[PDB]
């Protein structure tokens, strides 16, 4: 969850995720364009992201 | 110079576009568009905001709903407060 900051018109919230791997890089997983200020996420696995 | 020959009267010269023309100066007509589908919007009504940039102010003339020109349009964080001290969000 978040606040709308200082805005023209309309907005959108995009938000991804990534997960760090094993070795050091990066896993993408989703991605999300939504209105409403509190998004939720459901059935994660692994450990930081 | 004295007389003034060629008289030349107008008589059906100015009837022939239509009588009621040269009692009442008839009214304009909009232009038809495609993409409007039949929509046949006239002068005196605007029921939609428009864009006010390099544009003319409108008047209004009595009753009749009209839309406006947006000048500033903005969306910040609604704060918590009312005109008092009851401020309970639980």
């Amino acid at each position: 969850r978040w606040d709308t900051p200082k805005v023209v018109k309309g907005v959108s919230f995009l938000l991804r995720l990534t997960v760090t791997a094993d070795d050091g890089s990066e896993r993408l997983v989703s991605t999300a364009r939504t209105t409403e200020t509190t998004y939720r996420f459901t059935q994660l696995a692994l450990g930081n992201y | 110079g004295g007389m003034t020959g060629v008289l030349f009267s107008l008589g059906a010269s100015m009837v022939l576009g239509g009588v009621a023309q040269m009692l009442a100066p008839k009214a304009r007509t909009p232009r038809i568009q495609t993409t409007d589908n039949g929509k046949q919007n006239t002068y005196f009504s605007s029921l939609d905001n428009m864009v006010a940039q390099g544009n003319v102010l409108p008047v209004l003339y009595g009753e009749m709903r009209v839309g406006s020109r947006v000048v500033s349009q903005e969306i910040s964080t609604a704060d918590e407060g009312d005109g008092g001290q009851v401020v309970v969000i639980g």
